[PDB]
DNA sequence: ATCAATATCCACCTGCAGATTCTACCAAAAGTGTATTTGGAAACTGCTCCATCAAAAGGCATGTTCAGCGGAATTCCGCTGAACATGCCTTTTGATGGAGCAGTTTCCAAATACACTTTTGGTAGAATCTGCAGGTGGATATTGAT
DNA sequence: ATCAATATCCACCTGCAGATTCTACCAAAAGTGTATTTGGAAACTGCTCCATCAAAAGGCATGTTCAGCGGAATTCCGCTGAACATGCCTTTTGATGGAGCAGTTTCCAAATACACTTTTGGTAGAATCTGCAGGTGGATATTGAT
């Protein structure tokens, strides 16, 4: 189980809750904020 | 004892007889030898330990952020607040070669930007200039030096045609003070000659004399020293401001070789925005 | 002068890091580039990875201190 | 003039942008330890009978470094006394606190990945800097080597030291100033993106 | 409250500081100025309220003189308005040496 | 009796008898021909008062503080010609636009 | 030690738009702009072409204050005599 | 000096219509005016009477000084009030 | 029997007045001139040739110094010509009526 | 009569040419010679008192060039 | 024998001190001590003349006469203002014009 | 028939400095009304600050202040320099 | 571009006004010792006055946006200076008279000093009160989008 | 044309603030009276510079053509008055430090004044060369016709 299944499946949605403390800037309009994190990949 | 403390000293790739005395620390006057390497800067006297006990550090560049970068020679930015030590030591690398100004009070207020050689393992020194933070009494830069290894191909020069350019990269002009220049009494005059016949060649004339400020910085006080260091400049202002000529022009020609000592007008911001007024 | 003279200067030695969330990506962008198309330099990508929060870790020494030095006076 | 190549070893890579670096001495040199000469070899000089165990050249040159942090830091009113510090089994309380440069503060949020060779590796320390070993163990391992060759090493200069020195309101203003701490683990969890790609992407031929 | 043709407050504004007295750059930015401008010629000299009121009347008179010369020299231009060019000439045929 | 009282003008005569000596060069100063003189300074200090017997006239109150004195010097043209090298203090400018 | 007494010796030649209204005090409308700057270069001229000689009268005098006699003697010299305030 | 011409130019504006009221700073004013005037006329007679290799001042110097510093019509009523008022010390010795 | 270009032998005239000192106004209608212009102040007068040539050297200087600053005020006007208006208003701006 | 015509327009055209000016307008004449006589009336004045006063009944040049450097233009050379 | 030009001056020691006793609003003044001032005019009668015949050889006339002082007494830039209120006789005027007449019209 | 003018002392500093020159009497007059203004000039300013710091002796230093005063700035350091020299020169009476 | 037509730069020629030495002379002063009388250099110590410094109230300085108009460019289009040239008009020159400028000697008169009173004008203790500056509501111009 | 809310002038009451008029010390200059001194007033004498007065020529005067030129107009656009919402730093009144002014007092270097006594810098003639002012003339630099 530890050579087939666990290496994406555990790493598929990680990279993808940047995107509710992106913006963290609210509470200039830079609402298409590519400056720092959006682009590692 | 305002000779030069020891009898050999490297300095890194090269042997450098030191010309005056510096605040080294004292008590390592009694064996007969001290060395120094190019990026701890942190001081020996014996090769015993430094020939591999620099695996203390993989240090291969500075901490000042490079912000120019050429063909041939960079140069970065060190200020006395964000590092307290190896900003200190690079004077002291160089008091020995300084001749007037040492420290009593220390070096943290001043701005240190340093010139420096590609190399094809870590990029290494050759000169420094100090850039106080605002208005001390104008004087645009402080104390300028290159080292002694890596003179006469050019390189002490291009970074006193820095210098100039970070004072309209802020909007203010400045220049340079007296304290003393005979080791150096023509370089910054080589460079005030020509910062103006180099760009006198465009003007479509009748032109003032202040612009000249607003266009190169290069003050009120001293263009009428240049103007004077050559040829004759005048003999038409007589009833108001002074007015700038041109003449046969056996200057330009020659304006081919002894050119190319330029920097690209291209790169990043040096405003420090903060006040920290300092009191001790 | 607790608060006062204590206030901004944690800032200034940050002055230099919004460099963090710029330092790193172009070289990530840049070794993205090496397992597009065996295992060879494919090791260093963590070494500079890791090497993002540990000087904020040591500013984590002094934004952590300076927090602790809430109660230096005893209104805060 | 020919000293170059034994202390020039080393590799480098040119700039993407522009070179951007920021740091200290004391978090880029890394250790801080200082020897004579007549300590390197001739300290460990009958070592060759009973070197049983670990006995190399570069593995003692960490833990000479870590006593001393005792006297400048925890102790910085010692100033001249000769009758200075406790004995190595009476300072047992400075090894489980201390700061031998800077140790602790830069080994006190290691431990929430746990690497599967070993954690956290720096381009801050040297290039060999594992089997230079841990010193959690060599205290009570071979501590006690190195105590009385420092407990007579100091005292003959006795509060200078023999290497060189340095001779002679609330409104309204401190709120983003706790605002600056919701960047409170937002860097090390994206880099957390690949920095769990690595426990698993070194092994994957061991099938064959 | 509709606004106006634009120009009419600004000239009762000319006739309400003209028929005034009063005295009109704020007093402690300028002696501020006038303090450190005087002290990069000699170190710290002191001063007296008296002198530095004094200073800024006559730099008042001065220069509502050099504004009202330049006036002239910009109703002569056919304009309306002053420039730099102007000014500068009003300074100059002053004869400010 | 008193040299300035029987004298008809009213101006210390004593008083300007060694401001005279303490000042000029000459070094004998006439005693009772530089009566002659302070006179002028009679008739000259009459010849700002007595036209400043306008606000009295149109200017409605009574004692005259100093922006009063701004109605007669450069303003009243006669008196110009002596006082440019003056600039009177807090008083303004005649009013023109 | 201390060795030197504060000094804001920074950016005061910002004084204010107060030119717009000494500038109504004269008879001038509309003011186009871009001249604020040469106008504080020439209150700056004029401000240190009185000071420096009012001080030497001071420096002159052995005092290290000055008072208002010597500065309204100092531009009684200079050209014109601020008139009634010593 | 501890000196000044205060009440002088106070009976002055008496004897002249007697409802305004001198002032604080208006004093100092006419102080200054009446300073000035003096010491201007004063150097200039000083130096006629230098130039013209003469060695005292008398009435007509000065005389010709008031009328050398002056507008022409206060200069003639000026005249004319000094030689009214010298003449008027002459009468009676 | 050839005509230059218009304007073009102005300017070597202007060369050719500049470059000479010598006393350009002839001597004697100004004599006659300055003579019974003092004839108003008092009769019979008589001069000497140094107090006339003083005059003369003078006036001409107060002349050139008018001229030079009217003209001055003429290409601020952007306008190649000197009227009226402009050397009466140099003549307000340098300061004297 | 009338002799402040004497001075002419060549003669004033010279005079203003001497300052560097190309154009004349046609009628600058009348109140240049008006300048010409004000500055000269106010000179002759002090001059002719000067000389009113020293007992001689001629001027010299010595009273006109003290009387220019009393009226702040002083001319040189001649005294 | 030496007449009390002896502090490297060449100016008159006398007649300055009975001029200064001549002007003299105040009494007295230091017979030794007012040397200080006829040393001070030998430099800028010198620094005048010596700009003089600083550019008086550059017109090749050897008794320099009375042009060539303006021409640079005028034209020198800080003693302009030393002698701005003087306009020496007969001395000409600066060869100078404004850039906008000269325009190829 | 007696007149003192400065004709000899400006004859002597100007071939000192420069022997090839010679002078006309008219330009030689310039001169002469030159340094007799301007000696006046410093007379009546030094003489009118004197006057009024509470003195009566006219001394050096305040012809010191004084030529810094009315004497504009780099002709006036130059020569408050040699007026230094010059009396530390005369006060070496030997 | 390619020459006619000016003309200024350079060099050489004599005439002459004139600067430069010179030098005797010489009346007039710098310059010399000798007391010397006093103004000044300096130093005492009291103390008025400047200088940092702060807390809260609030007019006012910065920024930003919008409407529009004054600046400016470019144009056409009468007109008045500039440029020659001839005609004349008074100049610029040398040559003979005459009232003031600039020395002198004496006559008296007015200013020095010096002191003896003595009114008078600066200072401040201090009444006083009214002449202002300021609010505040009652009559009257203010100059446009509609 | 026209009403619109805005800004302006005026009688009326109110705190406050510095004139202003004694009280009087009081200190100190000023009127007044001598004695003698040196400087101005007037008269003179004579040596001049100022006024005035005739015959060659260059610079003014009054022209006529023509083109650079100023003036008028008209439209286009950026950049400036005006408003409003808001930050900020003035903005006045205490408050303690602390010191540099300032009056006084003091002893002493030194500029005035004085008879003499020597050189020494004006001056007035005067040789006398010479520097340059003017003129003439040859060649390269400059400007307009085509």
């Amino acid at each position: 189980l530890q050579d087939r299944r666990e290496q994406e499946d555990t790493f598929d949605n990680l990279q993808q809750e940047i995107y509710d403390k992106e913006t963290e800037y609210f509470s200039f309009n830079n609402n298409d904020r590519i400056f720092s994190l959006s682009s590692a990949t | 004892a305002r000779v030069r403390n020891l009898n050999r000293i490297i300095m890194g790739k090269y042997e450098i007889e030191p010309w005056y005395f510096s605040p080294y620390p004292i008590e390592l006057t009694d064996e007969d030898f001290i060395y120094i390497d190019d990026f701890t800067l942190q001081y020996f006297g014996s090769k015993k330990q430094y020939e591999r006990y620099r695996k203390k550090c993989t240090l291969r560049h500075p901490p000042g952020n490079e912000i120019y970068r050429d063909d041939y020679v960079s140069f970065f930015e060190i200020d006395g607040r964000k590092q307290r030590t190896w900003c200190r030591n690079l004077c002291l690398l160089s008091k020995l070669f300084l001749d007037h100004k040492t420290l009593y009070y220390d070096v943290d207020p001043f701005l240190f930007y340093c010139m420096t050689r590609r190399d094809e393992l870590g990029h290494h020194l050759v000169g420094y200039f100090s850039k106080e933070k605002e208005s001390a009494d104008g004087y645009n830069v402080a104390c300028i030096l290159t080292l002694p290894q890596y003179q006469r191909m050019g390189y002490g020069k291009l970074l006193i045609e820095f210098s100039y350019e970070l004072s309209k990269k802020e909007n203010k002009v400045g220049s340079p003070e007296k304290p003393l220049s005979d080791l150096g009494l023509l370089s910054y005059r080589a460079y005030w000659s020509d910062t103006l016949i180099t760009l006198l060649v465009e003007h479509q004339k009748e032109i003032t004399i202040d612009e000249i400020s607003s266009m190169t910085s290069m003050t009120t006080t001293d263009i009428l020293h240049t103007a004077k260091t050559l040829n004759i400049l005048r003999y038409y202002k007589g009833q108001h401001i002074i007015f700038l000529n041109e003449d046969i022009l056996d200057r330009y020609n020659r304006l081919k070789a002894k050119k190319r000592r330029t920097i690209d007008p291209n790169r990043l911001i040096w405003k420090p925005p903060v006040f920290t007024a300092s009191q001790l | 002068m607790d608060p006062s003279l204590v206030l901004e200067q944690t800032i200034q030695d940050v002055s230099n890091l919004p460099s963090e969330f710029r330092y790193l990506l172009e070289e990530i962008g840049s070794n993205d580039l090496k397992l597009i198309e065996c295992q060879s330099l494919q090791r260093e990508k963590c070494v500079l990875a890791n090497t993002a929060l540990f000087l904020i870790a040591r500013h984590l020494n002094k934004l952590e201190k300076n927090i602790a030095l809430l109660e230096e006076d005893g209104v805060l | 003039w020919n000293e170059y190549d034994k202390f020039y070893t080393g590799s480098f890579q040119e700039t993407t942008s522009y070179i951007k670096f920021s740091a200290t001495v004391e978090d880029c040199c890394g250790t801080n330890y200082n020897m004579d000469e007549r300590d390197e070899t001739f300290l460990n000089e009958q070592v060759n009978k009973g070197s049983s165990d670990i006995l190399t050249e570069d593995e003692f040159e960490i833990l000479c470094s870590s006593f001393e942090h005792a006297i400048h830091e925890r102790q910085p009113f010692l100033s001249m006394d000769p009758e200075s510090i406790l004995s190595f089994e009476e300072l047992k309380p400075t090894l489980i606190k201390s700061d031998m440069a800077d140790f602790n503060l830069r080994n006190q949020l290691n431990h929430e990945i746990n690497s599967h060779k070993t954690h956290f590796i720096t381009q801050f320390d040297p290039v060999s800097q594992m089997n230079t070993r841990p010193l959690i163990q060599l205290i009570e391992k071979f501590g006690s080597k190195i105590y009385d060759y420092w407990r007579e090493r100091k005292i003959e200069v006795n509060g200078y030291e023999i290497f060189p020195q340095l001779k002679f309101i609330d409104i309204l203003n401190s709120q983003r100033l706790r605002a600056l701490h919701q960047e409170l683990k937002n860097a090390k969890d994206l880099a957390l993106l690949v920095a769990k790609r690595e426990n698993v992407s070194l092994n994957w031929i061991n099938d064959e | 409250p509709h606004r106006y043709k634009p120009g009419t407050v600004a000239l009762r504004e000319i006739r309400r500081f003209q028929k005034s007295t009063e005295l009109l750059i704020r007093k402690l930015p300028f002696q501020r100025l006038v303090r450190e401008i005087a002290q990069d010629f000699k170190t710290d000299l002191r001063f007296q309220s008296s002198a530095i009121g004094a200073l800024q009347e006559s730099v008042e008179a001065y220069l509502v003189s050099l504004f009202e010369d330049t006036n002239l020299a910009a109703i002569h231009a056919k304009r309306v308005t002053i420039q730099k060019k102007d000014i500068k000439l009003a300074r100059r045929l002053r004869g400010e040496r | 009796q008193s040299s300035s009282a029987r004298a008809g003008l009213q101006f210390p005569v004593g008083r300007i008898k060694r401001y005279l000596k303490r000042h000029a060069t000459g070094r004998t100063r006439v005693g009772s021909k530089a009566a002659i003189y302070l006179t002028a300074v009679l008739e000259y200090l009459t010849a700002e008062v007595l036209e400043l017997a306008g606000n009295a006239a149109k200017d409605l109150k009574v004692k005259r503080i100093t922006p009063r004195h701004l109605q007669l010097a450069i303003r009243g043209d006669d008196e110009l010609d002596s006082l440019i090298r003056a600039t009177i203090a807090s008083g303004g400018v005649l009013p023109h636009i | 030690k201390r060795h030197r007494k504060i000094l804001r010796d920074n950016i005061q030649g910002i004084t204010k738009p107060a030119i717009r209204r000494l500038a109504r005090r004269g008879g001038v409308k509309r003011i186009s702009g871009l001249i604020y700057e040469e106008v504080r270069a020439v209150l700056k001229s004029f401000l240190e072409s009185v000071i420096r000689d009012s001080v030497t009268y001071t420096e002159h005098a052995k005092r290290k204050t000055v008072t208002s006699l010597d500065v309204v003697y100092a531009l009684k010299r200079q050209g014109r005599t601020l008139y009634g305030f010593g | 000096r501890k000196e000044t011409y205060s009440s002088y130019i106070y009976k002055v504006l008496k004897q002249t219509h007697p409802d305004t009221g001198i002032s604080q700073k208006s004093m100092s004013i006419l102080n200054s005016f009446v300073n000035d005037i003096f010491e201007r006329i004063a150097t200039e007679a000083s130096k006629l009477a230098a130039y013209n290799k003469k060695s005292t001042i008398s009435a007509r110097e000065i005389q010709t000084a008031v009328r050398l510093i002056l507008p022409g019509e206060l200069a003639k009523h000026a005249v004319s009030e000094g030689t009214r008022a010298v003449t008027k010390y002459s009468s009676s010795t």
